[PDB]
């Protein structure tokens, strides 16, 4: 009842506008969401627990497929139950071919302990910043993310060097961190797109947030980024992706074609225009697919890790079976 | 004699040797109104120019050449002097006065140095009526020839690359590709164009306007989303400010970006350019050799506050305005001349014949 | 002259002679035409030599024929610059196509005498298909007194490769036969792979047979040295932007089984023609001079 | 030379310093070597004589008839006219600088250059960007509503309007304007008739008008209470001058 | 004059006592002109917010409509879009894909069709072979014969087109059916189950329904009477 309306609420917010904007807020409402759902529904097996669930988060991803860290949770959630369910009852690989009711208290307190673990994500991303900024670096970012921003004015208290921010256009967030930044004294420098080549040659090392990462370790960011790795590669220099754990999502590039987001041309081109509106067809997607290939090195709350070991993070958060939801 | 003028705000460190101006410092404001250093066809256009009112290479050039025709029609000897030296000399002081106002480009660095070149061969015993009328007469002769035909033979070139039902990208405002769609959408061929702008300039939305007005079907967006764009794009066409010898290409800010993604995504690179724009000077990388525009042109009001109101209180923050940048040669396939269509290395090649 | 028996006489000159080539040919088919043709305008004999020029290439749809044509006709406006008269200009038409004439019989001479001084000892040659100008190379080589290993590939439209490898053994040389799809497999073991062109486009990229652009991208990728040799007038005014670029008049009649295909300038090393050992810009140099 | 000061007189050199001596500084305060003045015959044709004992750089005066205007004045004056005018009027006291109106007249290459004071009757309406006027009138002639073409809302859809707005009667002028007034003897003043007519023959290779607005002086108006506020005035102006 | 009346106001039961008050206000204009000339007495000042970073219009007649559908299909009013789905229906869920083609549920595309951008299709459709299509909407349910060439029109549920048909920026009602060799000009309207006779182009202004007189014609197996 009560929780019903929180959840249509919850999903009407995703539909028309994001209230909480970081997606840490996201994953703390999902996983609280979820808490009260698992302890107001009634059940008497898990199978019923766990259908209710996928109903819910498929209802929830269908609400706004364009951001997955609401799916991504729940799919974590899902692996909560099955580990539970196996441990008080009793990873797909050759090894596996070859050879062959009171859970709810250990499922809230599991729930508990993550959020627990996820409220620390920037601080431990922060604590090992330091050991990839050395004095007199040049850093070059995109658009804004508060991961990146904290990392770097965290990192800037024993170290002296240069960064460059992009202004992610049309949404120009860029100026945001650039102020912010600039606020703690690192000598920030605020740049256009289409200037990054034109001064890619002269940056020693690239770190960028993300929205979402992929099994195969190609990412979606925002608009540009491509470019941006693409220019890494071209000139050798390190790409470090800054992101916490809860932004990993089991899926896949090839999936509809549903994987940009498209908003209105509002922003690209202004109404003020007039006739030649017609006649003239204008796109303004906000999210770019890097492939794996780009990427260096990807920084979480665990640590460091290569881009093609992620493919086991992915068999440690989430069973295969929960992929399609 | 003319002032300086002040250089605005801070410069990024590796920027620190380019002037960078503000458009709402006029050097005008010491300076007389009847202009007492010569006749004022120095102030228009450099007005013109510091203010932005004439962007395109070849409207540069243009303007700059009926200006100092004006110059030359206005100019008279001075008695007990010879007017192949004096000319010169009295000239070099217009051209500071327009660095000043707004560095040069190719283009007219190659006017004036064909210009000076004239002036020198003006022998010293023919009168000063038919000196002046031969100087108009050679202004307008390079006028026709090097802008006027080579953009018609330029055309007729790519008429041929232009095949039916494919996808042609273009960059900003650029007369001469603009020309070459017009014309070869005249010819029956029926095709598409996507449109990508960079800010701040945004000056694509130029040629969105000539577009629609040529009845040609268009597409429009911004540089970092082409490459979500790139895959169903089957050519790039690229308008180019200057070549230089090494076969690089000197051009506007997002050139390169669009030849690397391009490159990336496997689509061959066309770069249009006229002859008398090739430069002998070389250059590796945007940072020798640039133009550092105003930065007060990079705040923008998104909702109701603008994050850079306030830029200059911030004592760490800094700004830079690129216009120009360098497109290595090896990420070109093509450069379409009136010579006809030649690869990027042969960009020595023109200077050597077109030299004598 | 007719149509008729400008074509028997091509077909006869190109079988008297099967080490002349096919651009050879055309070229002197086109003199013999000036010799006999009775005209009296420099237009008649410009517009009877083109018709000509595309009654040869239907017949022969090489690109080494069209090159040849577009070369005769550049020398007859070249001839024609400097001569208002038309008996002086046709004279001198003769004279210089004698010329042309015997010092293309000469270039494959020319090329031999200077490609062989890069055959490192004990090399390895890697070669596509039945090219003349590689096995004159090739034999230059050997009288040097040197050694080396060649594979050669079976270039599967035409076994062409095999007839190479006879036309080896002749000589007493090491020569294996290797399938089209084994080249990556064989790229390890090459040291340098030398190839004739079919024709050279502005840029020095090679118009040549349908396998050479995977070989060459191939070798690129294994940072081996590549060669093309070719004579001066396989040169032409053409230039695709890919494969898909190229003319269907080049591509077929010689489900889709096309007959040639283009390597850009960017995988080839250096170029081997009678005017010396040249840069891929070098081509491009020569054909702007040409004209202008 | 492209510029030739033209100074109107049809005035008395009141006040500490003789008035017509306010303006005719300002044009040495910015080059300026030679300067037209046209002085009235219906009092006497001799003020120039009188004014003959200033210390000016340089000075050409010409005498008028009885009844002339502004627009007949330039009329009489256009055999010395060769080039574009600066058309001013002895009664200016101000500390502008000049620089500003002739940009105008000289970036946008305009038709006609004016400069407009915010005063502390007739109406005005400029562009969003206020340098392109586009729209002028008076009460004198308007009944009771102000009158807007559709072309111009069509080309410009934001106007911006003033109503107290107090004229210096400085004008850069371009040759041919003065080319039509030797055409048609119908103007007889400039403010009156000319300026709207130009106004209007904006929207019919064109032609461009701009004005500029200043926050800091007017001019000495007819009425005595102007002449006392520039008496007031003047002690401040010529403490930095 | 650069405005565009969005037809939103914000009002206070101010308004609705001189709405009750003046007996002779019928439209929101005539009140803002009477209290505009009533300036003095009940001065009353009105207020304006412009905006100019979201979008906002009226749909009054044919013309509007036109536009607005084709804003709409163009994102122009997101976060409202065809694959948005914001009336939680199961028939209205779509894709989104390139060039701004929307495809719901079970459409069936026919060999060789071509869908040019700007499309919305609704479910249960059925298309043709060889059929071109662009910058029309098309409602559920429809049947569309092959070689059909639809610009700028607009489909509700349950029409039927012949093949061959030849259609420019007409408006075709639900259950309306169009015979073979028929073509129609633009701002051609067809209403309430009205059928198109075979062989028969149709005038540029024709707007032809059940009803004889508002109609410019009534028929229902031809356009000759």
């Amino acid at each position: 009842s009560e929780l019903s309306e929180r959840i249509e609420s919850f999903v009407e917010t995703l539909k028309r506008g994001g209230g909480p904007r970081s997606s840490e807020e996201m994953a703390r409402e999902t996983l609280g969401l979820l808490r009260q759902i698992i302890t107001d529904h009634r059940w008497s097996n898990a199978g019923e627990l766990m259908e209710l669930i996928r109903r819910e988060g498929r209802r929830m991803t269908a609400a706004q497929p364009s951001e997955t860290t609401v799916g991504n949770m729940v799919r974590r959630v899902l692996k909560i139950i099955r580990e539970e369910y196996g441990r008080l009852h009793g990873q797909e690989s050759l090894h596996k071919l070859l050879t062959s009711a009171q859970l709810q208290s250990n499922i809230i307190e599991a729930i508990n302990e993550l959020l627990v673990e996820l409220e620390g994500t920037m601080e431990n991303i922060a604590a090992q910043a330091l050991e990839h900024i050395h004095s007199n670096e040049v850093i070059m970012t995109i658009g804004f993310s508060r991961t990146v921003e904290a990392f770097l004015k965290e990192a800037a208290r024993k170290r002296k060097f240069h960064v460059i921010v992009a202004e992610c256009a049309p949404f120009c967030q860029g100026h945001e961190m650039a102020v912010n930044l600039s606020k703690a004294g690192i000598e920030t420098t605020v740049m256009t797109d289409a200037a990054i080549f034109a001064v890619m040659s002269r940056v020693n090392k690239v770190i960028i947030g993300t929205k979402t990462i992929l099994a195969n370790g190609a990412l979606r960011a925002v608009t540009g980024t491509h470019t941006l790795a693409l220019a890494a590669k071209h000139h050798s220099t390190p790409l470090i992706v800054c992101a916490p754990m809860f932004k990993l999502s089991p899926q896949f590039p090839n999936e509809e074609d549903s994987f940009h987001k498209f908003v209105a041309p509002e922003e690209v081109l202004p109404f003020t225009e007039g006739d030649i509106l017609e006649k003239v067809s204008v796109h303004c997607p906000v999210f770019d697919y890097v492939p794996p290939e780009l990427i260096t090195l990807f920084i979480s709350n665990i640590g460091g890790n290569a881009p093609s070991y992620i493919y086991r993070l992915m068999s440690e958060l989430y069973h295969p079976d929960d992929h399609v939801l | 004699q003319v002032p300086t003028r002040k250089d605005y705000g801070s410069k990024v460190s590796l920027f620190s040797h380019l002037p960078q101006y503000s458009r709402q410092n006029s050097l005008t404001q010491f300076m007389s109104i009847p202009s007492s250093v010569i006749h004022p066809a120095m102030v228009r256009l450099g007005l013109q120019y510091s203010q932005g009112l004439v962007s395109g290479s070849n409207a540069r050039c243009i303007a700059l050449l009926r200006a100092l025709q004006q110059v030359i029609q206005d100019y008279t000897t001075p008695p007990n002097e010879e007017l192949s030296r004096d000319l010169v000399n009295k000239l070099k002081p217009y051209m500071s006065f327009l660095t000043q106002c707004r560095p040069l480009s190719a283009s007219m660095h190659n006017a004036i140095k064909f210009l000076n070149k004239e002036i020198t061969s003006v022998g010293s015993s023919k009168r000063e009526e038919e000196a002046k009328s031969e100087l108009r007469a050679a202004i307008d002769r390079y006028v026709q020839e090097k802008i006027v035909l080579a953009a018609q033979a330029i055309s007729r070139f790519a008429y041929q690359k232009i095949s039916n039902g494919d996808v042609i990208l273009v960059y900003g405002c650029s007369s001469l590709v603009s020309r070459i769609l017009q014309e070869a959408w005249t010819e029956g061929r029926r095709f598409r164009v996507v449109v990508v702008d960079s800010r701040p300039w945004l000056e694509g939305r130029h040629t969105l306007r000539s577009l629609v007005h040529a009845g040609v079907p268009a597409s429009y967006l911004l540089i970092p989303a082409a490459s979500y764009v790139l895959p169903e794009v089957s050519k790039v066409l690229l308008g180019a400010h200057a070549l230089l010898a090494n076969g690089s290409v000197m051009s506007r800010v997002g050139t390169a970006q669009l030849a690397l993604v391009a490159r990336a995504h496997n689509v061959p690179v066309l770069v249009c350019c006229e002859t008398y724009k090739f430069c002998e000077r070389v250059q590796t990388d945007a940072f020798v050799s640039n133009e550092l525009d105003d930065p007060d042109d990079l705040q923008c009001k998104r909702g109701e506050h603008v994050a850079l109101a306030n830029w200059q209180n911030h004592a760490s923050l800094r700004l830079l305005n690129l216009v120009y940048d360098v497109t290595p040669p090896e990420l070109v396939d093509l450069v379409i001349t009136e010579l006809g269509m030649i690869p990027c290395s042969s960009v020595p090649v023109v200077l050597r014949v077109k030299s004598s | 002259m007719d149509d008729k028996e400008l074509i028997e006489y091509f077909k006869s000159q190109m079988k008297e002679d099967p080490d002349m080539a096919s651009a050879v040919a055309a070229i002197r088919t086109l003199l013999e035409f000036l010799k006999r043709d009775k005209g009296e305008t420099i237009q008649g004999l410009r517009a009877n030599l083109t018709s000509a020029i595309e009654t040869l290439c239907g017949v022969d749809s090489s690109v080494a024929v069209s090159s040849g044509g577009e070369l005769f006709l550049r020398f007859i406006s070249l001839a024609s610059l400097e001569y208002s008269d038309y008996s002086k200009c046709k004279k001198i038409m003769i004279e210089r196509g004698e010329l042309f004439l015997r010092r293309i019989s000469l270039s494959r001479n020319k090329i031999a005498d200077l490609c062989h001084t890069f055959i490192k000892d004990g090399a390895t040659i890697l070669t596509h298909a039945y090219s003349r100008v590689v096995l004159r190379v090739l034999e230059a080589a050997v009288a040097a007194k040197k050694r080396f290993s060649v594979y050669v590939t079976e270039s599967q439209p035409d076994l062409s490769g095999k007839k190479m490898a006879k036309a080896l053994c002749h000589l007493n040389v090491p020569v294996t036969v290797v399938l089209d799809a084994a080249v990556g497999y064989i790229m390890e073991k090459a040291d340098l792979v030398i190839v004739g062109a079919e024709g050279v486009v502005e840029n020095g990229g090679i118009i040549n047979k349908i396998g050479t652009n995977q070989m060459a991208v191939c070798a690129k990728a294994q940072n081996k040295p590549f060669y093309v040799v070719a004579e001066s007038f396989k040169f032409v005014r053409l230039f695709p932007l890919n494969q898909q670029d190229v003319p269907d008049k080049f591509k077929y009649k010689a489900e889709e089984h096309p007959w040639v295909d283009y390597t850009a300038p960017s995988l080839i090393t250096l170029l081997f023609t009678d005017l010396g050992v040249l840069t891929p810009s070098a081509v491009s140099d020569e054909l702007i001079k040409l004209y202008l | 030379m492209e510029f030739q000061a033209v100074v109107m007189a049809v005035l008395l050199p009141v006040g500490n310093k003789p008035l017509i001596w306010y303006p005719l500084n300002l044009l040495e305060r910015v080059g300026f070597e030679e300067v037209i003045v046209v002085t009235t015959r219906d009092v006497q044709k001799a003020l120039c004589a009188e004014f003959k004992m200033k210390m000016k750089p340089d000075i050409v005066c010409i005498p008028d008839d009885a009844d002339m205007g502004t627009a007949d004045s330039l009329r009489y004056i256009y055999p010395k006219l060769k080039t574009d005018v600066l058309v001013l009027s002895c009664d200016l006291i101000t500390d502008v600088a000049l620089h500003e109106v002739v940009d105008l007249f000289r970036a946008y290459d305009a038709s006609l250059a004016m400069l407009m004071r915010k005063g502390q009757r007739d109406f005005i309406g400029v562009d969003s960007t206020g340098k392109r006027l586009l729209f002028m009138a008076n009460e004198a002639d308007l009944d009771e509503e102000l009158v807007i073409k559709g072309s111009i809302l069509q080309k410009h859809p934001r106007i911006r309007f003033h109503t107290g707005l107090v004229d210096a009667h400085l004008y850069c002028l371009k040759k041919y304007i003065v080319d039509f007034l030797m055409e048609n003897g119908s103007i007889t003043s400039i403010r009156s008739e000319l300026i709207p007519y130009l106004v209007r023959k904006q929207f019919s290779k064109s032609l461009d008008i701009y004005s500029f607005i200043k926050e800091a002086n007017t001019l000495n108006l007819a009425p005595y209470d102007a002449c006392w506020n520039a008496c007031r005035g003047d002690r401040w102006e010529d403490l930095s001058r | 004059y650069d405005l565009l009346d969005c037809h939103i106001s914000i009002c206070s039961p101010q308004v609705a006592q001189l709405f009750t008050d003046n007996f002779d206000y019928q439209t929101r204009d005539d009140f803002v002109r009477g209290l505009l000339v009533n300036e003095e007495i009940l001065g009353n000042q009105i207020h304006m917010h412009v905006t100019a970073k979201e979008y906002g219009a009226r749909v009054s007649n044919l013309h509007m409509y036109s536009a607005v559908c084709a804003d709409v299909i163009r994102r122009w009013v997101y976060p409202l879009t065809p694959e948005a789905n914001f009336t939680d229906s199961t028939t209205q869920s779509c894709t989104h894909s390139r060039h701004n083609i929307y495809r719901g549920p079970e459409v069936s595309l026919g060999h060789g069709s071509i869908l040019e951008e700007n499309v919305l299709l609704g479910s249960g459709t059925v298309i043709g072979s060889n059929c071109f299509i662009t910058n029309s909407v098309i409602g559920p349910g429809c049947h569309i014969g092959d070689n059909v060439v639809l610009d700028q029109t607009y489909l509700w549920q349950g029409v039927r087109v012949a093949a061959g048909a030849q259609i420019h920026q007409s408006l075709l009602c639900d259950n309306a059916e169009v015979k073979e060799r028929v073509t129609l000009k633009p701002r051609s309207v067809l209403t309430s189950q009205v059928v198109v006779g075979p062989n028969i182009t149709l005038p540029e202004g024709s707007v032809i329904s059940l009803h004889p007189p508002d109609a410019e014609e009534d028929e229902d197996d031809g356009e000759f009477s």
